């Protein structure tokens, strides 16, 4: 069964005595029904909807990396509402292994 | 275009839309029944027109199963998200997907047209001969609908099985539920078609299979060989939805994924070899009855494992997250309701207990708790979970605690008394009844009128 | 194995359970034989099991039986309490 | 007075010992204090095994002791059934044709 | 505070029911004559000519997008060169106030936390074992009673009287042996 | 209804300046919801539905008094003889 | 479960083994396009399914259910008098089917029926032995059991000698009561 | 007991009260709950406790009611549903005084057993 | 963003409105079905018929 990543004792040693877990808010903000503008026509309302996607949002950490919106299933990865053609580029399921080949490295 | 569209997501919406439309007729038929059963004596159906009541119950059962719940759970949600849950773009067989929904509509039009034009008589949704083969042409029309519906079901099953070839990700629990349901259809539908043809042969080709020296019990075996897998075909997609909702809304990985998958597989294998618990009262051999009774109880073992795995999904979830969302409430309500329906199923699995409870309203309440509450609520829960993806609006259902509470209270009022009535005893498929069963029937009737009013509040 | 958590099987019998695929097959085969044996060895055999004079009396049976036998309860329990239908009306 | 003595005795005996972890985790570096905050998702407060048993055991005694209390005080035993006497049945069934 | 008051101005109450004037006052069914809007109706919806009567998927207005070199227009990233390195600045979505309306302030705090997972593999395996075999034990407890009651129904009995019952539409016929 | 100020088990921890923040109250207020008459009406309401769900509607009994009496007489005069406490029940 | 492809997987000989499974797993697979990728996906499936402890519980259940299923099917054909496969007896009128009638009595007296019928007194309260006696002789005479059915029958005492009213409700006592009145023979 | 014996890196509160604080709250207003148990305006942060000063990992807990009414607020500072009360105050008390917990649980169980047995019997 | 009916209902506390709605819906259902049988007086529910059933039960020891 999965019980999280394994941690070694040395990995828990801080480089400063004042380090504490970062208090970054992972609440993306306050939302409601997407509110369109009467002036926007069909094309521009589509742009408005595409700019309100929660799955395009993320939280930036203190080192510049971002933790994105993540889901257990790919149903939450398409634009909401679902467009006619969703996965133009095949989603990549990344597996990890310890195998390696010499061609990838250079000395 | 609107009819020429092959997009699977559009077709998924059409399945949901069509099920709601047909649902109104099913609800009307259901409402006619409880109004009549309010008290002894005719209320809205003349004594000289008792044949109409038999048609109402026959259509209520048929429409709700084949035209409402099955398209909703096996045609609607799966066609929308299944290709998305898989990493593929669209359904494998786009043109077949289009014709399947059109076939469902045409069969519906044939059925309702038969109500208007043919004489109205009924033989139950199970169409037991010889009663089914001595009836009028409305029975012929209903057979055409079922056969036509069978074509759509099988081709849709073929469509989902092809996902195994093209799936570019992991087979999630939900995908397994649809795949195994397709397998059940592939193995059970051809048997149904064969026996239905024999019914047509007697009705229309002067066949003598269902007269003396021809065993009428032959029909019951072949029909229920498809009949029970059908109820498991209805519920298995509901199980898949519950697994997704509970995991997603609690931010918890599905526990025992492989146990869940194997439970679904086990249920299908067992569900294909226990059909004769519908035939306890016909006088089967002693050893035959013991076998089916023993194997029927075994179905609870895999079904129980899924229940417990669901419970641990909800346990321990973060308190800060708001738990009043309608989708979450419905998913939790399903566990509570399904346990009631399943436990009563185990009670009526014991054949000696079943002798008293066969063809009584206890059996009605048994399958209503599972289907009318559980399956509907699972279908509602799935649609609510996908509200943003689907994009429908103009309803107040996402956060509506009144609707959930009122629905739960009132549906329980309809069907809890029917358990009590079963021991009293009141037979099924009956219009009049003795005066001393009025109190319980009256309470359920008040429950039925109340539920219909609640539906108007969502808009 | 019967009624056995397989984690125990993995731990205490590593060599036997080294091939998991083969282990799964034995699990199916073993339980298939049990089901087959029950029908033809427990249910089927004709003209057997009617020796009602040989009811098994476990040690718990005798402990309770002797306890009541020592007192009068056993005699009182076995006594027929009523053998007439109508009571006499005074 | 006696309550205080028994209360102290149970309190001392029930103080939990460090758990025997059933999971593989590292040892926290020496001198590491509080690193998280109170806005973290709340972790349920669970009783220690000894306290849970004592409290749970008391409830079991309570519920069954209450059951015996009701059966012996609140409820009553059936008196012997009334004597059965030979009675005259009705002369005719009310629907017998005349 | 009331967050609705922040974006009250954007929401001007409507005039017509369902957002359209009567067709007599303005014909929203006709295609727009504005240049570059030939595929839209006056009210902004797509025209039937564009989507149905002359749909491109049916062979109307054939215009292959790809060019001779097998290329299509692609918009490049926002590149910046600094500190001896070429960087790409990602596109950040606009403030949720612009798209949704509420002012993004006083947001409740929800911290980062990793997945809630059940631990103690040894304990968990026993729980899974119980989930399977506790129902199995219950089934076994029922099995023996089931066999017994089934045998009771079919027991051979020394009956001395026979009553034959025939069901007919819609009445019952009873045949009994008349005494001699 | 100008509820009272409940200092609590440790009065020192309620001894500060609350400003506009609400001050703790007696527990009876929670059960009455500050004597909201509609909570009390919705309360009287709660007991009625519960009563109907477990025992039936006993608000119809005043109208059923006369017809219940006739049923009681019929059982006593013509129904099967009851014994002991059984006389208390009429079907 | 090894995590490096260099470490081999132990396999036994036979028709259901690791080697046997590897040969057939990728027959219909479009994803196992080279040795490295094929082995990785093969071990991924084996790890996920065969190293899952709870999965073995379902393996036991399918075996038991199928074993019963095959036995009942086979028993009907072999022993059930009403089931015909040969045609010799079906070409004669009913009174002449002597060979088929040979199955009747032995098929009427399976072992389990004899064992469990005496336990009817765990269900019936009055006259549990009403049908015990039958002079015809097609079946053995039944004798009521002395202990309750194991399991969920806590309603009745563990042994029937503990019940003060058990003997009074026997068919013999009731027959005595009604005979004394001339009410009935049984 | 998570803070007491399992994990030593989360802030550990002081119990202000082993009973909830009843307070009237208004919809559309935000309240701040003391998570350290040292505020003098319980169950709210007073501006001088650890939560107000952001000291030792203690921070105020934001809370907002959906509807107006009277709500119960945690005084033990460890209820799972904090700031709201769900009975954790009694549970945490039993951990501190297990002998007392037995008396209450026995009494509560005794009442439940009598009523349930009396009605069914 | 909601019509008047929902704005009115959603403003009240859930446990104030909810019990009232449950009772109200049930009462309306009973009233609606009682409309079609105002003044209907079957003879089998009269006192005379009730007594006759008691006589039958005594004779049949029901
Ligand atoms: C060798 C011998 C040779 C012999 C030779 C002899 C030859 C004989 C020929 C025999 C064959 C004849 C037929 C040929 C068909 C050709 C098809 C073709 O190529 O069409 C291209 C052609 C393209 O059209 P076009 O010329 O480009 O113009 C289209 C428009 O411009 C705009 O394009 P569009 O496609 O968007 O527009 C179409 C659509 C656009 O309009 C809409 O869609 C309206 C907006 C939607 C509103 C909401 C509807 C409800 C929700 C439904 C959800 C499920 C939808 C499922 C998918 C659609 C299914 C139809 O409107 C319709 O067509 C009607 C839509 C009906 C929807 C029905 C939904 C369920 C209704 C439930 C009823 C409940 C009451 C029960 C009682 C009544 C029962 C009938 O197809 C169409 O678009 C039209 C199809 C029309 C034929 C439909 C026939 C249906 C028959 C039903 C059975 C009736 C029998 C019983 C009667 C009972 C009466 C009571
Ligand atoms: C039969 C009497 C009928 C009376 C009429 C009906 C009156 C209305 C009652 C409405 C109650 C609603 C309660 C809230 C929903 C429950 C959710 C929940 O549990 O989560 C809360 C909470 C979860 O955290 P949260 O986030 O704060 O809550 C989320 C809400 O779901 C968020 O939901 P929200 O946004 O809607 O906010 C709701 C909020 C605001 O809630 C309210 O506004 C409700 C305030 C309490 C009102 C209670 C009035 C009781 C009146 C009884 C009258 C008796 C006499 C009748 C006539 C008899 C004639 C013979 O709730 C709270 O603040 C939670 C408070 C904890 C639950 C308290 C429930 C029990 C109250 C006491 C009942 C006493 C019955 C005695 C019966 C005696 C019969 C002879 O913690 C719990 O789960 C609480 C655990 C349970 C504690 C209470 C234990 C039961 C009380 C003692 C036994 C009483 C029976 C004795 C029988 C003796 C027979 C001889
Ligand atoms: C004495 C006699 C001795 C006789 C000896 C005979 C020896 C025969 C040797 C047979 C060896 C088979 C070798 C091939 C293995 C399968 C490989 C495979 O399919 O490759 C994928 C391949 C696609 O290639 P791919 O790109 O590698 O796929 C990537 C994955 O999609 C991406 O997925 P992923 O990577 O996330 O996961 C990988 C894997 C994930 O799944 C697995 O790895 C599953 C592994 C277990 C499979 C079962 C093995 C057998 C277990 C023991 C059972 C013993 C019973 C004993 C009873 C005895 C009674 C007497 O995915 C799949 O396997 C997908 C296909 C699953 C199809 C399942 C269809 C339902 C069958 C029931 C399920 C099995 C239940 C077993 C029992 C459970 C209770 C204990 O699939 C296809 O080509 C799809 C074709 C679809 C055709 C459908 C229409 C067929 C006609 C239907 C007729 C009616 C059927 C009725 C069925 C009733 C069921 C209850
Ligand atoms: C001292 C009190 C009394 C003790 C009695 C002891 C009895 C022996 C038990 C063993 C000893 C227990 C000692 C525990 C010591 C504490 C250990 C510990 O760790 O403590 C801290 C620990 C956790 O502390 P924490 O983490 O700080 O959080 C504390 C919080 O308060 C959070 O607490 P929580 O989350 O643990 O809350 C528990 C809550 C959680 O529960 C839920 O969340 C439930 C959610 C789903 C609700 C579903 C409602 C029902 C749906 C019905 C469907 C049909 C609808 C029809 C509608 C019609 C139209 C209106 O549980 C319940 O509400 C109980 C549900 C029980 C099943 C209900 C169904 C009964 C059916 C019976 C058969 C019916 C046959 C009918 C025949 C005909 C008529 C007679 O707390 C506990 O352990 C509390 C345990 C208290 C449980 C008391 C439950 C009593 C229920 C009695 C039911 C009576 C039924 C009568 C009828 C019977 C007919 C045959
Ligand atoms: C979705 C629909 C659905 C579902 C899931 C089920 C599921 C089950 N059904 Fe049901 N059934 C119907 C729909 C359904 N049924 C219908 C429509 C009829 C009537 C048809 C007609 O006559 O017209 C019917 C009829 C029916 C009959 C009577 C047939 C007759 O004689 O007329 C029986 C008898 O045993 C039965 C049994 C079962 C059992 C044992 C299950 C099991 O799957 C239930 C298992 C679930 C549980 C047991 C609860 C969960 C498990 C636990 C909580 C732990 C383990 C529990 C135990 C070990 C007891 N069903
Ligand atoms: C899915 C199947 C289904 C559903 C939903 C229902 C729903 C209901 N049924 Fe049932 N019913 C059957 C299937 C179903 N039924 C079957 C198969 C029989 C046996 C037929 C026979 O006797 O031959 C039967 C029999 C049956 C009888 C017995 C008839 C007789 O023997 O005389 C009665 C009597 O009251 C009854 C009542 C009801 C009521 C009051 C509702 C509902 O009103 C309960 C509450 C539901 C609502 C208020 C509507 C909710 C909305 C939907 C269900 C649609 C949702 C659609 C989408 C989400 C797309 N049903
Ligand atoms: C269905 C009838 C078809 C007739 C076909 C005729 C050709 C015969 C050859 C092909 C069919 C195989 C049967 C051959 C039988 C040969 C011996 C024979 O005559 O047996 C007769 C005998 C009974 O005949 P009677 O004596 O009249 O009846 C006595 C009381 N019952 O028949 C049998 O017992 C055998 C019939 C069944 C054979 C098939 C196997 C049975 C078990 C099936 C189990 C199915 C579940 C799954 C199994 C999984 C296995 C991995
Ligand atoms: C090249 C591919 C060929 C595939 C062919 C497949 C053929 C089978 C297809 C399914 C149909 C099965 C045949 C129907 C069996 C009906 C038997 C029946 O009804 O008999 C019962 C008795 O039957 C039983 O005892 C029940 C046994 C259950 C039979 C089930 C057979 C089919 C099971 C299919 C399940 C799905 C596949 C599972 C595969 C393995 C899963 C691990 C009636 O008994 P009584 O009326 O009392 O009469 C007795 C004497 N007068
Ligand atoms: O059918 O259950
Ligand atoms: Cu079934
Ligand atoms: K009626
Ligand atoms: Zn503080
Ligand atoms: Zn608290």
């Amino acid at each position: 069964i999965y019980e999280g990543q394994t941690v070694q004792e040395s990995e828990l040693i801080p480089q400063e005595d004042d380090w504490v877990i970062e208090e970054t808010n992972f609440c993306l903000g306050r939302n409601c029904y997407v509110r369109f503008r009467e002036e926007d026509d069909l094309a521009r309302r589509a742009l408005h909807q595409m700019d309100s996607q929660l799955n395009k949002m993320h939280t930036r950490l203190r080192d510049g990396t971002v933790i994105p919106y993540m889901s257990f299933h790919p149903d939450e990865m398409v634009d909401r509402p679902a467009p006619i053609h969703t996965f133009s580029e095949k989603p990549l399921l990344k597996w990890t292994w310890d195998e390696t080949y010499e061609e990838a490295y250079d000395d | 275009f609107y009819i020429l569209v092959n997009n699977n997501k559009r077709i998924g919406i059409y399945y949901i839309k069509l099920s709601i439309i047909i649902g109104i007729l099913g609800i009307v038929l259901s409402y006619i029944i409880r109004v009549e059963l309010y008290n002894s004596g005719n209320r809205i159906i003349k004594y000289d027109n008792v044949n109409y009541y038999n048609m109402v119950i026959t259509l209520h059962g048929l429409l709700m199963i084949f035209y409402i719940i099955m398209p909703g759970l096996y045609g609607g949600i799966p066609l929308y998200i299944l290709p998305i849950l898989s990493v593929i773009t669209d359904i494998v067989l786009p043109r077949i997907n289009n014709i399947s929904i059109i076939i469902v509509l045409i069969s519906y039009i044939v059925v309702i047209n038969s109500i208007v034009i043919e004489y109205n008589i009924g033989t139950g949704w199970t169409l037991y001969p010889p009663l089914s083969i001595i009836g009028t042409v409305i029975v012929n029309m209903i057979l055409y609908g079922l056969i036509i519906i069978g074509i759509s079901s099988i081709i849709s099953a073929i469509n989902f099985m092809n996902i195994l070839i093209v799936i570019d990700g992991i087979i999630y629990v939900y995908i397994w539920s649809i795949i195994i349901t397709s397998v059940l259809l592939i193995i059970s539908l051809p048997i149904l078609n064969g026996i239905l043809l024999m019914i047509l042969s007697d009705i229309y080709f002067n066949s003598i299979y269902f007269i003396l020296n021809g065993d009428v019990v032959l029909y019951q075996h072949l029909f229920w060989y498809f009949g029970h897998p059908e109820v498991y075909i209805l519920i298995l997609p509901a199980f898949g939805i519950i697994s997704i909702i509970l995991s997603v809304l609690n931010n918890k990985i599905i526990f025992g994924m492989k146990s869940m998958i194997l439970a679904i597989i086990m249920i299908s294998i067992l569900g294909s070899i226990v059909w004769a618990h519908h035939i306890y009262t016909v006088g089967l051999e002693l050893d035959t009855k013991i076998y089916f009774n023993n194997l029927t109880l075994i179905i609870s073992i895999p079904t129980g494992n899924k229940i417990y795995n669901w419970i641990i999904l909800y346990i321990g979830s973060y308190n800060i997250l708001y738990n009043g969302y309608q989708s979450l409430i419905f998913s939790i309500m399903f566990i509570i309701i399904f346990i009631i329906g399943g436990i009563t199923g185990i009670i009526i699995s014991i054949d000696i207990i079943d002798i008293g409870l066969h063809d009584t309203y206890y059996i009605v309440s048994h399958f209503h708790y599972i289907l009318s509450i559980g399956a509907v609520i699972s279908l509602l829960a799935g649609i609510l979970l996908l509200k943003d993806i689907i994009g429908y609006y103009n309803v107040i259902i996402k956060i509506n605690k009144y609707f959930g509470l009122l629905l739960f209270i009132n549906i329980n009022i309809i069907f809890t008394p029917q358990f009590i009535i079963g021991f009293n005893v009141m037979p099924r498929r009956i219009l009049e009844y003795s005066d001393n069963i009025i109190v319980w029937n009256l309470i359920s009737s008040i429950g039925s009128i109340s539920t219909i009013l609640i539906l108007l509040s969502i808009f | 194995s019967i009624f056995t958590p397989m984690d125990w099987m993995f731990y205490y019998f590593p060599n036997y359970s080294r091939d998991k695929v083969a282990l799964m097959a034995r699990q199916i085969k073993i339980h298939f034989a049990i089901g087959f044996a029950l029908v033809f060895l427990v249910y089927h055999p004709p003209y057997k099991g009617a020796d009602y004079g040989n009811f098994h009396k476990s040690p718990l049976y005798w402990y309770k039986y002797n306890q009541l036998e020592r007192s009068g309860q056993l005699q009182e329990n076995l006594r027929i309490k009523r053998d007439w239908f109508y009571d006499e009306d005074p | 007075a006696v309550r205080s003595q028994i209360e102290a005795a149970v309190y001392k005996w029930t103080r939990p010992r460090p758990p025997r972890l059933g999971v593989a985790v590292p040892r926290s570096p020496p001198g590491t204090g509080i690193l998280f905050h109170t806005n973290m998702q709340t972790i349920r407060y669970s009783l220690s095994p000894k306290v849970w048993v004592l409290v749970t055991g008391a409830a079991l005694v309570g519920v069954f002791s209450g059951q015996r209390f009701a059966q012996t005080v609140l409820l009553s035993k059936n008196p012997p059934n009334p004597p059965r006497y030979r009675e005259k049945p009705p002369v005719r069934h009310p629907h017998t044709p005349d | 505070k009331s967050y609705y008051d922040d974006f009250k101005d954007r929401l001007k109450p409507g005039k017509y029911t369902q957002g359209r004037c009567p067709q007599s006052e303005g014909d929203y069914r006709q295609e727009s004559k504005t240049i570059g809007r030939e595929h839209l109706n006056d009210d902004g919806t797509r025209s039937k000519r564009y989507t149905v009567k002359e749909a491109d998927a049916l062979g109307y207005h054939y215009h292959p997008p790809i060019d001779k070199k097998g290329q299509v227009y692609v918009k490049g990233p926002n590149t910046v060169i600094e500190r001896g390195q070429t960087w790409i600045k990602g596109y950040e979505l606009p403030s949720m106030e612009y798209t949704y309306g509420p002012k993004q302030e006083d947001i409740p705090f929800y911290p980062r936390v990793k997945l809630n997972v059940w631990g103690n593999y040894n304990l968990v395996m026993k729980v899974e074992f119980l989930f399977f075999y506790l129902p199995t034990i219950i089934v076994f407890g029922i099995c023996i009673p089931v066999y017994t009651i089934n045998f009771a129904q079919e027991e051979v009995i020394y009956t001395t009287m026979t009553v034959k019952v025939t069901g007919r539409q819609w009445y019952w016929v009873y045949e009994v042996e008349s005494p001699t | 209804y100008t509820p009272s100020f409940e200092r609590g088990l440790n009065p020192e921890l309620t001894s500060g300046d609350y400003g506009d923040m609400p001050k703790p109250q007696p527990l009876i207020d929670f059960f009455t919801q500050n004597r909201n008459p509609w909570f009390g009406f919705a309360m009287f309401c709660g007991f009625n539905f519960l009563w109907w769900a477990f025992f039936g509607a006993w608000q119809i009994r005043p109208l059923w008094a006369s017809q219940r009496k006739s049923l009681a007489e019929a059982d006593r005069l013509y129904g099967p003889t009851k014994y002991g406490v059984g006389k208390k029940y009429i079907n | 479960p090894p995590t490096r492809l260099s470490t081999p997987l132990y396999s036994e000989g036979g028709a259901f083994t690791v080697n046997w499974w590897r040969n057939r797993y990728g027959l219909y697979s479009r994803r196992q396009t080279d040795p490295m990728l094929a082995e990785f996906l093969f071990r991924q499936q084996v790890k996920e399914w065969f190293y899952d402890v709870p999965s073995y519980n379902y393996a036991a259940l399918v075996g038991l259910a199928l074993g019963i299923l095959v036995a009942v099917i086979w028993r009907h054909f072999l022993f059930n008098p009403d089931v015909y496969v040969r045609r010799q007896e079906l070409r004669k009128m009913w009174p002449d089917r002597h060979r088929q009638f040979a199955y009747a009595v032995p098929y009427l007296n399976p072992q389990l029926k004899n064992l469990l019928l005496p336990y009817k007194n765990s269900f019936i309260d009055n006259e549990p032995d009403y049908a015990d006696y039958n002079p015809v002789g097609l079946r053995p005479q039944r004798v009521m059991a002395i202990r309750r059915i194991p399991g969920f029958f806590w309603a009745i005492p563990q042994y029937f000698f503990e019940d003060p009213l058990y003997t009074s409700c026997s068919t013999k006592n009731m027959q005595t009561i009604y005979k004394k009145l001339g009410y009935s023979e049984l | 007991t998570w803070t007491e014996i399992w994990w030593e890196h989360d802030p550990t509160p002081k119990v202000a009260q082993y009973r909830p604080y009843v307070c009237t709250v208004e919809s559309g207003k935000v309240y701040w709950w003391c998570a350290c148990g040292e505020s003098k305006t319980q169950p709210w942060v007073d501006g001088h406790c650890k939560c107000s000063k952001r000291e030792g990992g203690f921070r105020p807990r934001r809370w907002e009611p959906e509807h107006d009414g009277v709500r119960l607020f945690c005084g033990c500072k460890s209820c799972f549903s904090s700031p709201t009360w769900n009975g954790g105050c009694f549970t945490k008390w039993m951990q501190s005084n297990p002998a007392g917990g037995m008396l209450y649980c026995f009494a509560a169980a005794f009442g439940f057993g009598t009523l349930t047995v009396y009605r069914k019997f | 963003d909601f019509p008047w009916r929902w704005g009115f209902v959603a403003e009240k506390p859930f446990w104030v409105g909810a019990p009232i709605l449950v009772l109200g819906v049930l009462c309306l259902g009973h009233i609606i079905q009682t409309m079609g049988q105002i003044g209907v007086r079957p003879k089998r529910y009269t006192p005379e018929w009730v007594e006759a059933t008691k006589e039958r039960e005594r004779a049949e020891n029901t």
